[PDB]
């Protein structure tokens, strides 16, 4: 948010800086140092399946997405622990043709046995936010059902 | 009949060397049969999930 004189928390004007406690206008913080760290992958309505292209960072560290509910707790997580850095993990939650393949170069690797079976509790994603575990970049395609349209 | 391979061809057509002839030559030089190999990993193969690269 933009910095405003009298409204923001700053010691300005006549030396050695002055910030006033007013009623309603008082002092409101401008923003946060390095606000570029905050990124929310927002989930507003219940989603069923998705086709994400996961770009992993570190090898041998569980890489994959986890899902947070409205209170900041985890219900489901698709997490894989690979031996080498995959160029991208392709995950599809579609019931009919599930795909969990780690691509490296032109080679496609099946990631099903390497996946955490206990963390992956449900396919149905609820209202909250998605967190990226050991990922540099992410590209998602969300499919959400509607009974009558 | 005798088939010559490791000899010069005066008109560049006399003794062409076929891949199977070199195959046999190489097997004989190294002392290998069809039930073994010669193998060298110049760089280490890499294991990723249920795959070997």
């Amino acid at each position: 948010g933009k910095v405003i004189a009298g409204m923001s928390k700053i010691y300005g004007g006549t030396a050695p800086g002055n910030y006033k406690y007013i009623k309603g206008t008082s002092y409101t913080y401008y923003g946060e140092s390095d606000i570029d760290r905050l990124s929310r992958w927002d989930i507003k309505e219940e989603i069923f399946s998705f086709m994400g292209i996961l770009y992993p960072k570190l090898p041998k560290t569980p890489a994959g997405v986890r899902f947070l509910d409205d209170i900041g707790n985890e219900y489901t997580a698709i997490v894989f622990k690979t031996e080498q850095v995959q160029d991208y993990i392709l995950i599809n939650t579609d019931v009919n043709d599930e795909t969990y393949q780690g691509w490296k170069g032109t080679t496609a690797l099946n990631l099903f046995p390497v996946m955490d079976f206990e963390r992956y509790r449900t396919r149905i994603i609820e209202k909250g936010q998605m967190e990226l575990i050991n990922l540099s970049k992410a590209e998602f395609k969300i499919k959400r059902k509607a009974d009558f349209v | 009949t005798i088939k010559n391979f490791t000899f010069f061809s005066p008109n560049s057509t006399e003794f062409p060397v076929g891949s199977n002839n070199d195959g046999k030559l190489y097997m004989m030089l190294t002392g290998m049969d069809y039930r073994t190999i010669r193998r060298k990993d110049w760089s280490s193969p890499l294991n990723t999930a249920l795959n070997v690269q």
